[PDB]
RNA sequence: GAUGUCGGCUCAUCACAUCCUGGGGCUGAAGUAGGUCCCAAGGGUAUGGCUGUUCGCCAUUUAAAGUGGUACGCGAGCUGGGUUUAGAACGUCGUGAGACAGUUCGGUCCCUAUCUGCCGUGGGCGCUGGAGAACUGAGGGGGGCUGCUCCUAGUACGAGAGGACCGGAGUGGACGCAUCACUGGUGUUCGGGUUGUCAUGCCAAUGGCACUGCCCGGUAGCUAAAUGCGGAAGAGAUAAGUGCUGAAAGCAUCUAAGCACGAAACUUGCCCCGAGAUGAGUUCUCCCUGACCCUUUAAGGGUCCUGAAGGAACGUUGAAGACGACGACGUUGAUAGGCCGGGUGUGUAAGCGCAGCGAUGCGUUGAGCUAACCGGUACUAAUGAACCGUGAGGCUUAACCU
RNA sequence: AAUUCCUUGUCGGGUAAGUUCCGACCUGCACGAAUGGCGUAAUGAUGGCCAGGCUGUCUCCACCCGAGACUCAGUGAAAUU
RNA sequence: CACAGGUGGUCAGGUAGAGAAUACCAAGGCGCUUGAGAGAACUCGGGUGAAGGAACUAGGCAAAAUGGUGCCGUAACUUC
RNA sequence: AGGACCGAACCGACUAAUGUUGAAAAAUUAGCGGAUGACUUGUGGCUGGGGGUGAAAGGCCAAUCAAACCGGGAGAUAGCU
């Protein structure tokens, strides 16, 4: 309700950039060896948005190494220090699930020159 | 369970009570009064004042909404000719319900529903 | 699976306990017509709460 | 209880034996009767001669 | 979430193309393994000339699932593939020398610092 | 030591600097009002009864309008009961608010459990379903045997069978104190509580610690 | 004048002759690890290959993969591979029909629960005037498992190799309870794509039907694989066992008098039910303070007047629910619908304009639509009534006022 | 071996593990030449074994859509005793 | 039995389709002689399902899967 | 050309589920086999009980078959209940 609300509202993050489905983003997150608190920088894309107030969500899918990697990331929370977007996509679905079956020349997405 | 469920079945497909709501909310509006089960109006309220919102504004997408919703240019030209104009200021709630004894070949509960301004 | 002995009419009786009927409590009286219907029911006259509402 | 077991009988007695001899390792076993007496005989028979044949192997050899 | 019959593919140079748990180790009736635990596997497809051969009964430590892990924070990462690193039977140290393909923070240890240290990428 | 009634607003997440994702469950805790004190001379025990809330003076009965104004309190939407310690001491009329848990560590949080209705053995007592094919008639969720074939000749008193799931007083036990919000008169405690949101949750310092 | 059977499945329950975890004695017990016996039944006590298999062997685990009873538990719970009819064939026996604790391929598993029992859920009356709540706790049930790592400490022990007891912390497996914040599933009540066909006069835009036609997403709710929590600590009395003091029996002696320890077993401690606990308990509060007549004259019956507290009924309903029941609300109102705003999901509606020969693209445009969600709002429906429930509550004896 | 009791014979193959299967062996309890012997392409709702694909068959079940079951009105059985 | 059974011959529209298959329709005929609610277990008939993928079982039973046309290409063995 | 191939009508009936006081004294649903032939079907005819007919199962001969049904011998006989 209100309660909950604010107390949501006191934690969501202020300047979260705007980014749709389809777009090439990097997600640099706090990574901790030990002692030392290091960014790691994830850069993918854009594959699903889940809207839910301080339980937002967004999966990035990447190509590393030859396998397909996807992260959720909780978009208000502390570690993921900053997502920026490198490439706008033109895609026309909300959820571009279908790119896990497609690969090489096949998941490419155009550009959204507008 | 039904935790926080809403719509009847009505013991019907859903298809079915989709058609059966379509027909009886073209006859409400036809004859501003009918009689029905109780269950039945209380689900014909929310299939019909919606579409008396709709008649509230008058435009070319809202008719072929409404045609869509009711197919029958009739119901959607007094919906939107009439019903709306009439009920322009009324919040909500364009529809009453008075319950009216049992249906005697199976002792059913019934009602008659009909339009306030009626 | 069926009754190896016949069950009695006391036995009946004792089941038909909870079989009675509920008559109904009391009928309200129309402020306009005066005529007796189910509460939150209309008239046989067609008068719900002082007000005629179905004509006949 | 022993194999093809034909009859109410036969699927409820526990006709037949097996022997192991825990040192050697070796297991002889007879159902060929319709009694655990006569079966558990056979058998000891059969672990008698088993042993036998492992020792007039080993000195054959 | 590996369990018995299910086939794993391998993430080191030992030679090892297909794998299949026979047993999640460390537990009775425990059912799952997921990243960072040991299992114990046949190999079912090896290259020619690789140091492991098929029918071989080892064990090794499961590096990538497809229902993930997941973060503290309530993220997961999730891969397209299932996927173990082959260990020795007794000393559960890796039996290859490369390793092919992202591993996941989970996998750091004393034990497993040896795949870590050689993981193209830790995510 | 004495607890509180307070509501289940719901549940929610608690973000740490150091990225841990805390679930809560936010109860709202109002001020808990002394409507008795109970004794050992007079009735043989030490409790307090407190109330919260807020009533409708048309749906208070003056059986139970009598009982609070005795107090000298405003009506609330219930009663219940706090078996006092040795050392605690109340007077009628004081109230308690939610900072009194500011210093505890974890609570148990009592609650009536979401209504399954009538339940079946699979979903009650966790029992294992038949061959959904290869053979099986009418049978694939149904319990079972439930017994022996004449001694006992009977079935087992307390034999895990179907019926009513739910709706019961359920009691977890240390759960983190995540927050004590005095000013909002809300409390944060660590993962989920028995009940549906908006009911009624008795919070008490935890007895294991 | 019929007690269905091997194995499996589902669900078990008890015994202890204990497999693991607990406690101990002796050891041919240095430590680690064992052997053997005694006490202990609280909890726990594999998945696969082969075979109809039980059994068994094998592979890989585990702290352990216990032994048994229960019609070798359990077919009005399931199965039907084995066995156990009728078909057929092989080997073998017989001249033959046929036969085989020989084998081989195929071959109908019914029952709507009356009673007891059990799991849930109501109605009645009682508890001695009626009523609304909160309790107490006689009693009952639940739960009780365990690995690995680290510290102690490479210490004690040991020639070395190896390597502790006691005590402390962390993190797991299995199990259970709750919950949906997250991650997911579902989501034929939300949005979109698309095939065939029919219809809305036609175009445009829609609708119907084809498993929701096929699909792609997805709200609420429910839910696990998701994530919180639990097993305890402590106390009492003990088992085997260990003792102190101590005679009978100038010694000795754990015992005879007296005294102290001693385990997952017992009684508590933790959770839930619980006054039909008829031995029906306790506390708080609320309500009712009229007259008259008869009889067989009493815990008697009437007559009038009076109808309280409260309840029930009815209606709007609910994360409550098979029906009951339970909860919220009924105009002095947010109970439900509608409506308004937001959110969410889908993904840029239609119409119009432009570009293109056209399919189509672009702009208007993150547009349009948007269930169960959130915050509001009396527009609709929750009717004034009526109904049930009474009028101060027995006797005896105490104590106190009197 | 639709035949072999012993017997899950032994050896080889396949499997992490194979009383079944396949290839041999011959010690044929108790094969054998028109109650035919040994082969055999094609064929088979024929028996056994193996693999890929596929999956709620299963780990371990969850949700949803319909018809019953439940409540109300009407009609109204049965075995058994 | 106003019973999801059995019963020979004749007629043969449109769109798609090879088709008398199938989907939607025409002419024509019907909604199947108990209804109304609710939206528990359980049974039946379906839909979907994370990770796994025969670990199930006597046995892949059942389900899932494959599925058209044209072209390319196609093994042992063979009675060709 | 073909006791050829795929597949409706048509004929059949291999698997499962349901039903088992059934919608049905043998069916329904999803699959399954044949489908120019030793095919299938209408109408009529013929074979009769120790007889018929049988691509053979003791199968079929009016829901009846190791000897049909109806009537008679007949109140067979029953050391049995
Ligand atoms: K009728
Ligand atoms: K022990
Ligand atoms: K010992
Ligand atoms: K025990
Ligand atoms: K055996
Ligand atoms: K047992
Ligand atoms: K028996
Ligand atoms: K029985
Ligand atoms: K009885
Ligand atoms: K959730
Ligand atoms: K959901
Ligand atoms: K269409
Ligand atoms: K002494
Ligand atoms: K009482
Ligand atoms: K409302
Ligand atoms: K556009
Ligand atoms: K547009
Ligand atoms: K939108
Ligand atoms: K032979
Ligand atoms: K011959
Ligand atoms: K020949
Ligand atoms: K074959
Ligand atoms: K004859
Ligand atoms: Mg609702
Ligand atoms: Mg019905
Ligand atoms: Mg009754
Ligand atoms: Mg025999
Ligand atoms: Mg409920
Ligand atoms: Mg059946
Ligand atoms: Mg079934
Ligand atoms: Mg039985
Ligand atoms: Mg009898
Ligand atoms: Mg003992
Ligand atoms: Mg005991
Ligand atoms: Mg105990
Ligand atoms: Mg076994
Ligand atoms: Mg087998
Ligand atoms: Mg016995
Ligand atoms: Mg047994
Ligand atoms: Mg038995
Ligand atoms: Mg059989
Ligand atoms: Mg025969
Ligand atoms: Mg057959
Ligand atoms: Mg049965
Ligand atoms: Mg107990
Ligand atoms: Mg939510
Ligand atoms: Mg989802
Ligand atoms: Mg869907
Ligand atoms: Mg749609
Ligand atoms: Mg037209
Ligand atoms: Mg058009
Ligand atoms: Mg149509
Ligand atoms: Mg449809
Ligand atoms: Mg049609
Ligand atoms: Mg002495
Ligand atoms: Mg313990
Ligand atoms: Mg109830
Ligand atoms: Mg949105
Ligand atoms: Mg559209
Ligand atoms: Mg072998
Ligand atoms: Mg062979
Ligand atoms: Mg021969
Ligand atoms: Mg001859
Ligand atoms: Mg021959
Ligand atoms: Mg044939
Ligand atoms: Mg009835
Ligand atoms: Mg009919
Ligand atoms: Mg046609
Ligand atoms: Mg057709
Ligand atoms: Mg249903
Ligand atoms: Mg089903
Ligand atoms: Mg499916
Ligand atoms: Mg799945
Ligand atoms: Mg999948
Ligand atoms: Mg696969
Ligand atoms: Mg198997
Ligand atoms: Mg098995
Ligand atoms: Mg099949
Ligand atoms: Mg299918
Ligand atoms: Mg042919
Ligand atoms: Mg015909
Ligand atoms: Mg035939
Ligand atoms: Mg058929
Ligand atoms: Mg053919
Ligand atoms: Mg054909
Ligand atoms: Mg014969
Ligand atoms: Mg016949
Ligand atoms: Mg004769
Ligand atoms: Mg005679
Ligand atoms: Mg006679």
């Amino acid at each position: 309700s209100n309660i909950i609300k604010q107390l949501e509202q006191e934690q969501m993050k202020q300047d979260v950039p705007s980014f749709r489905p389809g777009d090439t983003v990097e997600v640099k997150v706090w990574v901790v060896e030990g002692s030392k608190k290091r960014l790691q920088a994830f850069e993918g894309v854009v594959i699903a948005i889940r809207n839910r107030g301080l339980h937002s969500a967004f999966t990035v899918r990447k190509i590393s190494n030859g396998e397909g990697v996807e992260r959720v990331f909780q978009t208000h929370s502390p570690v993921v220090d900053s997502i920026s977007v490198k490439r706008r996509g033109a895609v026309r679905k909300a959820k571009l699930y279908y790119l896990r079956e497609r690969t090489g020349k096949a998941a490419r997405i155009k550009e959204r020159l507008n | 369970m039904r935790h926080r469920k809403s719509g009847r079945q009505l013991n019907r497909n859903s298809s079915h009570r989709q058609a059966m709501f379509r027909n009886m909310a073209g006859s409400l509006v036809r004859h501003e009064i009918i009689k029905t089960t109780l269950p039945k109006a209380k689900e014909l309220r929310r299939v019909v004042e919606p579409l008396i919102t709709l008649a509230k504004t008058d435009s070319v997408a809202n008719r072929r909404l409404a045609f869509a919703r009711t197919r029958d240019n009739e119901i959607v030209a007094k919906l939107f000719n009439e019903l709306g104009p009439r009920f322009a200021s009324r919040a909500g709630g364009y529809t009453r319900i008075l319950k009216c004894g049992f249906r005697a070949g199976d002792n059913a509960p019934m009602a008659y529903i009909e339009l306030v301004d009626r | 699976a069926v009754q190896q002995n016949k069950p009695t009419r006391s036995k009946r009786g004792m089941r038909r306990s909870h079989d009675a009927l509920t008559a109904v409590t009391s009928l309200s009286v129309d402020k306009t017509s005066g005529e007796k219907h189910l509460r939150h029911h209309i008239t046989a006259d067609g008068y719900y709460r002082g007000r005629k509402v179905i004509a006949k | 209880r022993t194999s093809g077991a034909g009859g109410q009988h036969v699927n409820r007695t526990e006709s037949a034996v097996r022997i192991t001899h825990i040192p050697t390792g070796i297991v002889t076993q007879c159902q060929n009767d319709r009694s655990q007496h006569k079966n558990k005989d056979q058998a000891m028979k059969q672990m008698k001669a088993k042993l036998y044949e492992l020792e007039m192997q080993k000195k054959n050899a | 979430m590996i369990q018995e019959q299910t086939m794993l593919n391998v993430a080191d140079n030992s030679g090892a193309r297909r794998v299949m748990c026979i047993k999640v180790l460390g537990g009775s009736h425990r059912r799952y393994a997921g990243v960072g635990d040991i299992i114990k596997i046949t190999i079912k497809e090896a290259i020619p000339r690789g140091k492991v051969k098929k029918g071989d009964v080892l064990k090794a430590v499961v590096v990538r699932t497809k229902k993930g892990v997941r973060r503290p924070d309530g993220s997961v990462i999730r891969f397209d593939g299932n996927a173990c690193v082959l260990l020795n039977n007794n000393s559960e140290q890796p039996i290859g020398t490369r390793i092919f393909g992202p591993v996941t923070r989970e996998l750091r240890s004393e034990k497993f610092m040896k795949i870590i240290s050689l993981a193209p990428e830790v995510l | 030591m004495i607890g509180l009634v307070g509501k289940k607003v719901g549940m929610t997440r608690i973000f740490t600097e150091d990225g841990v994702s805390i679930p809560v469950t936010v109860i709202e805790v109002e001020a808990n009002r002394v409507t008795q004190v109970k004794d050992l001379a007079n009735d043989g025990y030490r409790a307090i009864q407190v109330t919260t809330g807020a009533k409708k003076a048309n749906r208070v009965t003056k059986p139970e309008a009598g009982h609070f104004a005795k107090a000298g309190v405003e009506a609330g939407r219930g009663l219940w009961e706090f078996r006092l310690a040795e050392g605690e001491e109340f007077t009628v009329g004081q109230s308690i608010s939610v900072e009194l848990f500011a210093d505890v560590k974890k609570v148990d949080v009592t609650g009536t459990s979401k209504g399954k209705g009538f339940a079946g053995t699979v979903k009650r007592w966790n029992f294992r379903t038949q061959d959904a094919t290869h053979g099986n008639s009418l049978s694939h969720r149904v319990p079972g045997s439930i017994g022996q074939n004449q001694t006992p000749g009977k079935v087992f008193k307390g034999k895990k069978m179907a019926g009513q799931m739910g709706n019961e007083r359920v009691t977890v036990q240390s759960l983190d104190v995540v927050r004590v919000d005095a000013e909002r008169n809300l409390l944060l405690v660590k993962g989920a509580v028995p009940g549906a949101t908006g009911s009624d949750l008795i919070v008490k310092p935890a007895v294991k610690a």
